[PDB]
């Protein structure tokens, strides 16, 4: 009966590893999400200094 | 004699699973007289074991 519990343990091991692969994909995507969150935020801070320099 | 020899001619994908870090493969050489003691004490030999693996 080892050929059934070994296959079920292998399928449960791959299904357990798939959540770690998805967590690694989300952790890989969060670093690009932070850089997009800063690159989308600097452009609103540049135009305030440019409009303040033009008004000054 | 099983002291320096390693199984490399009778290995299959249903007796040794090393595709994940959760499960591993450990070989235990026992005598002919100590087969029932290793089969009965195989569950109590270590925690987190796989049952139904007592086979020649």
């Amino acid at each position: 009966s080892q050929k059934n519990g070994i296959a079920t343990l292998l399928q449960a091991e791959k299904e357990a590893h798939e959540i770690v692969s998805k967590a690694r994909k989300y952790r890989q995507d969060k670093l690009k999400q932070a850089k997009t969150d800063a690159a989308k935020e600097i452009d609103s801070y540049k135009i305030q200094k440019d409009k303040e320099l033009k008004e000054f | 004699d099983l002291s320096v020899r390693s199984l490399h001619d009778i290995v299959k994908p249903e007796d040794f699973v090393l595709n994940s870090e959760h499960l591993t493969t450990v070989l235990v050489a026992v005598p002919k007289s100590l087969k029932s003691d290793f089969e009965k004490s195989y569950e109590t030999l270590s925690k987190n074991v796989v049952p139904a693996s007592a086979s020649v």
